[PDB]
């Protein structure tokens, strides 16, 4: 149970959902820039995008906001779900194509 | 080459130190 | 159709791009109405404009005839206004200045890419708002 | 107002019609005319100042 990983930035997050900052620690360009795009290939987000407030700080404050359907965090869950369905596939082509060569 | 070496591997060294 | 405050075809006189490589302020004198000018700066990668062809340009408001501050797209399958339109932009009536009498010219900016409209009965149309669509055919 | 035809009350009026307001004859054309061009509202001078 990893408390320290993911917060919610509260001071920078709306009422009723639908728009939040996560700061993920131990992040950098690599996570944030592919979901910044599975995210923003979701229909509902209306915002996203990252910023790595300090290259001193391995930090990553993500922002999403939607629209009034789902919530930030549940887009955030689709997002990370939706990156590993996608390394799912990039695997299994992968390993198809270098098994038959 | 061709041949995969994950499939049979376990991969200890990507675990989070 | 009482969204439409200004329509006409217009007939572009010059199209030069001034150190730009997609946008172009294009000329373009009305048909019909001798008074009638147009200076339009105009994404011409998006809508290509040549010297000397017919355009339709219309000014609306309310182009689709929750309280989130976020502008959204509407629908894919929207009956709206721009169905028959090739470009759109969505501007401001910052400026109404007169040029003589009977005559004033309207400034637009949609987003920077400005337009200067001369004409003289339009002062029931014609408002300084937020929301004016400009919708351009071909 | 008077290049519009209409009067241009740069000072106040001050006849038996006084109070009555000197833009009715105008047919609602110059009126929203002028309004486009210049409209300064009390609460801009109040603001300005």
């Amino acid at each position: 149970p990893d408390r320290e990983k993911i917060k919610l930035l509260t001071q920078a997050t709306s009422e009723d959902g639908t728009s939040a900052s996560f700061q993920i620690v131990e992040e950098d360009h690599t996570l944030g820039n592919a979901l910044r795009y599975v995210i923003m290939k979701n229909p509902d987000v209306e915002f996203c995008g990252y910023s790595i407030p300090h290259p001193s700080e391995n930090l990553l404050n993500i922002r999403i906001q939607t629209y009034g359907e789902t919530t930030a965090v549940d887009a955030l869950q689709k997002g990370l779900k939706d990156l590993m369905d996608l390394c799912d596939v990039v695997e299994s082509k992968f390993t198809e194509k270098i098994k038959s060569m | 080459v061709s041949r995969d070496t994950w499939n049979t591997k376990n991969m200890r060294s990507l675990e989070p130190p | 159709m009482s969204n439409t405050l200004f329509d006409d075809i217009f007939q572009v006189s010059e199209v030069d791009p001034g150190r730009y490589n997609k946008v172009c302020r294009i000329e373009a004198a009305s048909t019909t109405q001798d008074q009638c000018k147009l200076t339009l700066d105009i994404n011409v990668e998006l809508f290509p404009v040549a010297a000397q062809d017919s355009l339709t340009v219309t000014i609306a408001s309310s182009l689709n005839l929750s309280a989130t501050r976020s502008w959204r797209p509407p629908q894919a399958g929207d009956r709206s206004l721009a169905d028959d339109y090739d470009y759109v932009m969505y501007g401001t009536a910052y400026k109404f200045e007169e040029v003589s009498k009977d005559l004033i010219a309207v400034y637009y900016s949609f987003g920077g890419l400005l337009m200067r409209l001369e004409g003289n009965y339009r002062n029931l149309n014609n408002l300084k708002q937020e929301n004016a669509y400009l919708l351009i055919r071909r | 107002r008077k290049s519009r035809g209409m009067l241009g009350l740069l000072e106040p009026p001050a006849k038996e019609l006084q109070g009555i307001d000197p833009d009715e004859t105008v047919p609602d054309n110059v009126k929203t005319s002028v309004s486009q061009l210049y409209r300064i509202s009390e609460k801009s001078v109040r603001k300005f100042l």
